[PDB]
This record gives C-alpha cells, structure tokens and sequence, in this order.
C-alpha cells in the first residue's frame, strides 16, 4: 500500500481511495460513487509556504496550514485544507477538500497522509 | 356584521367579569374563520373601537397566533386597520405570538408573514388542496425526515444530552449518526422496487405541508404537491423536477438529522446547516433572497438569521426557496462557457447550457443529472458529485413515470 514517486516522495495510500500520480506527487479520490467524497493531494514542493499561516504540531514536528471555506450546495459548504511540513530543505504539501454542513471538517485522513509522508 | 356583533360580546367585559375565557377565545377564532365578510367584520370592529380590545384580550400565545393568522389571512381592504390595532395592542404588552416555535418572530412580523403568505397562496394557486398521500410512521433510517413523516423539525425534542456532548466533542461516530444516512446510494435504491419508489413519492408529495402558519390558510393546509406545482409555475420548472430534487434529499435524511439541522442553526453557534425538504442552506436563502415570492421586501430583509432557519422548516417556504434556487442554478448554468467546464462536459456529454434557460420539459436528461450534482455541491465550479446525479435521476424517472 506504499506509493513512491520518481522525485522521491513516498506516501501511504489511504484505504478505499483511488490513486493517481501527478507531476510532483499523487492525487487520491474516495472510492465508490459518493454524494460527498473526500479528495486528497500530496506533493513535493520547493517553494516555501506563504507567511503567516496557522501552525500545529504534527507527530514529531510542525505543519503550517490554512482552511478555506466557500458556498457549496445542500450537502454543506465546500472546505479545502492546504498544509505543508518541512522535509529536508524542501516541503511536502497536502491539500484536501470535502463538504460539510457542520462546520470545518477534521481532515483526519489528510493530516495522516501528510504526517507519514517523506521524501526518501 | 353578524360576526362583529358576536365577537364584541364574546370579548366584552361586564361588572365583576373582566376575563375572556379560553372557550370564548376559541369561539372568536372560529367565528373569524367562518366569516363570509371578513373585511366588513374588521371594519365594524374598528368602528366600535373593539379591534384593539380583540387583540389585547385573546391572551394565550397559541390562541393569539390562530387569531392573528386568521385575520391577517382573510383581510384585504381592512388589513392595515387590523395591523394598526395589533401594533397598538403590543405597546407595553409585547410578548404576543413570540413563544415556542415562533420565538424568532416578533408579533408584528408574525402578522406580516401570515398576510404575505396568504396573498401568495391566493395569487400563486396553493391556498387549498386535499391530501393525496399519507405520512410514514418511521422514526429512523433513510426517509425518516420531515419529507416522509410530516414531523416538523422545530417540533423535535432537544438532542439527548449524551449525544449533544459527543457532537460537541466532534466525536466521529455520533456526528455520523446525526448526518446523512446514506453512503452507497445505488445500494439504497436497490432496496426499493419501482412501486416502493412510487410509494415514497406519493408519501412525500401527497401529504399536507408541515407549516408553522396553518391558520394563514382559508381551510386546512394544502398538500405539498399543490405547493410544488405552484412553485414550478412561478420559476418555469416542472413539479417532477422539484419533486425529484426533494425526494433525493429526503431519502438521504433522517429524523435525527432534522433535529441536528434545526437545533444547530438556532443554537449559540448559529450553524450554517441545510434545512428542511430541499435542504436549503441558511446563508444561501439570505444571499439569494429565496423567500422573495412569498414575503415582501420589508419582512424578508428584517428577518433574523434564526428566523430564516425557522422558515426553512416550514414546508411551503422551503418548497419555494428550493424551486427558486433550482431556477438560479439553471439560469447560472446558461451563462457559462462549456469549453471552460471540461469535467462537466466529460461527465454529461449531452449537456445543453442554453436549454437551462427554458423549461425542464425541454432539457436533455444530462441537464438534470448535471444540475443534481450542482445542487448538492457548489454550482458550476467544474467539481462534480459522483453519486448524486444518478440518485436524483432515479427519483426523476419515478416522477416522470
Ligand atoms: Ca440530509
Ligand atoms: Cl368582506
Ligand atoms: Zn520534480
Ligand atoms: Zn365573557
Ligand atoms: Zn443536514
Ligand atoms: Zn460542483
């Protein structure tokens, strides 16, 4: 269940998600044909994160992130996480989207993906 | 009039007798409702100087609501005389109708809602309609929300304390329990035969609206079918389209979700939940003025946010908002450039954007599929719901028969 990009990014595919390689990492789409599926993306990135983002300790280190909210539909507002952690002199970036009517999602799967990701 | 005479004595005080009784109050309301000349009656009560007294003396809020909704409903030329007398009665006696389910409506707003609603029902063609279907008795699982049961979300008990804490604690499992009941949409449809589906449709559409303003109607509240037909005519849709959208929402709805939906919205948090039959988002109803065709501008723009969430729990307001929103999504689509929506074009090859401007009778089925996606999610951002199109399309096929 491990995935390795030629650029060195290695990550764990989330259970029940279809995977696809992108230019700098991987895109994941929830399985089946859901009303409101989660989508995740993970990438090796050279450019540092923008300044003045929120932070949280993630596992052993920290991560910078922002959650953006937009009008959605009957399933709730659209939410999108953008998060980055330092990996060497570079960064690993995860974004993730989901609708919720109950406020901001936990984005648990997204954080787990970023947490275990490395540039080996 | 015969009626003004009866009411005057019903509400009169005598020496050592300064209390209108519940029974008298009920006879007044019944007399108002049975009146063939309601404007004349109000004119007569106002001439007597009895109109203010009428509002002052029908005391318990539940009876005050019936009184006020009935008078607001049936009057035309004398509407503003009754309105002025009510306002007078409310000086240093303010509580009025603003209790229980109606706590987010000032009394004069309650009057104005009923007047506007009654006028719209008359003008748009939904003032009356006998039931053609019967509510489900389900209390849990898919299709156990107000669409199936007729049980108003504002009438549901407070979520139980233990669950309230788990929800607040962002407990994943409890959140799911009060959230959409369905995961695998196709698996759910496979549980139902064609007749089962048609039966859900008849239950949904054939029962009376669950309304917060029953006395604003001349007799019994109309069936939802009658209201959907009126909304469809207003927004150049079809009732089959409106019904399909709502049946799909209501399949993916439970009684527990209704309780969370409404209670979160009027809690300290003022959550931006999706509410009622069409699962209309509170901020969306405000932003696109979704009550425009049932409520005049002054009444609409004065509603608090919690008052809007409450109206979305009233079936007729929800049906109209849903239809007005559907027509918005369609109009918006007709303004788009298909070349700029390649994912949408990919998923729905026969989509015809210009046709969205016209009646659904003339849309390709792919238009319905695409609008379904763009009803449950943000519309026309080229991000699609994988499951909703077929789910709504199935409901549509049933209604189309
Ligand atoms: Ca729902
Ligand atoms: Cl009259
Ligand atoms: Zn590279
Ligand atoms: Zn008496
Ligand atoms: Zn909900
Ligand atoms: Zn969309």
């Amino acid at each position: 269940m491990t995935l390795t990009h030629p650029n060195g990014l290695v990550v764990e595919r989330p259970v029940g998600f279809d995977a696809r390689r992108s230019a700098e990492g991987f895109r994941f789409d929830e399985g089946g044909k859901l009303r409101n599926p989660r989508q995740l993306e993970v990438q090796r990135q050279d450019a540092p994160p923008p300044p003045d983002l929120a932070s949280r300790r993630l596992g052993d280190g920290e991560a910078r992130y922002k959650v953006e909210e937009d009008d959605g539909g009957s399933a709730g507002s659209e939410y999108r996480l953008w998060a980055a952690k330092p990996a060497g002199a570079r960064w690993i970036v995860v974004s993730a989207s989901e609708q919720s009517e109950d406020g901001e999602p936990t984005f648990a799967l997204a954080w787990a993906l970023l947490e275990r990701a490395r540039l080996q | 009039t015969a009626t003004s005479d009866l009411i005057e004595s019903l509400i009169s005080y005598s020496w050592d007798d300064w209390q209108v009784t519940r029974q008298e109050a009920r006879r007044v309301i019944a007399a108002i409702r049975n009146d063939n000349v309601p404007d004349a009656t109000i004119a007569a009560l106002d001439k007597s100087g009895s109109l203010i007294k009428l509002f002052q003396r029908v005391g318990p809020p539940e009876l005050a609501r019936s009184l006020i909704a009935s008078i607001a409903g049936r009057t035309t030329m004398q509407r503003y005389q009754a309105r002025n007398a009510l306002i007078r009665s409310l000086i240093n006696n303010p509580l009025g109708t603003q209790t229980d389910n109606w706590i987010y409506f000032p009394t004069i707003t309650f009057f104005d809602i009923c007047a506007d609603l009654a006028d719209a029902a008359g003008r748009l063609g939904f003032a009356a309609a006998g039931a053609t279907g019967v509510a489900s008795q389900a209390i849990q699982g898919p299709f156990s929300g107000v669409g199936a049961t007729g049980v108003n979300p504002t009438d549901l008990p407070s979520i139980a304390f233990g669950d309230q804490l788990k929800l607040l604690n962002k407990d994943p499992a409890t959140v799911t329990k009060y959230s959409n009941p369905l995961g695998d949409l196709g698996a759910y449809l496979s549980q139902l035969s064609p007749q089962d589906k048609l039966n859900q449709a008849q239950t949904l559409v054939g029962q009376p609206i669950s309304t917060l303003f029953p006395d604003a109607y001349p007799g019994n509240p109309p069936s939802r079918a009658k209201v959907m037909s009126a909304a469809a005519r207003k927004y150049d849709l079809t009732p089959q389209l409106i019904g399909a959208i709502i049946l799909a929402e209501q399949r993916d709805q439970t009684r527990d979700e209704d309780a969370k939906d409404y209670q979160a919205a009027v809690s300290i948090k003022s959550a931006n939940t999706s509410i009622g039959l069409g699962q209309v988002v509170v901020s969306t109803a405000i932003k696109y003025e979704l009550f425009t065709d049932l409520l005049g501008q002054p009444v609409r723009r004065g509603l608090s946010r919690k008052a809007v969430a409450t109206l979305l729990a009233s079936d007729e307001f929800n049906i109209f908002a849903t239809a007005r929103y559907i027509r918005y999504v369609a109009n918006l689509a007709s303004q788009q450039d298909l070349r700029k929506l390649p994912k949408t074009r990919g998923a729905f090859p026969s989509i015809d954007l210009r046709a969205y401007a016209g009646n659904p009778r003339n849309w390709p089925r792919d238009n319905v599929r695409a609008l379904a996606s763009e009803y449950t999610s943000r519309p026309w951002d080229d991000n699609l719901s994988p499951g909703w199109p077929m789910f709504v399309d199935d409901a549509y096929a049933t209604f189309l028969d």
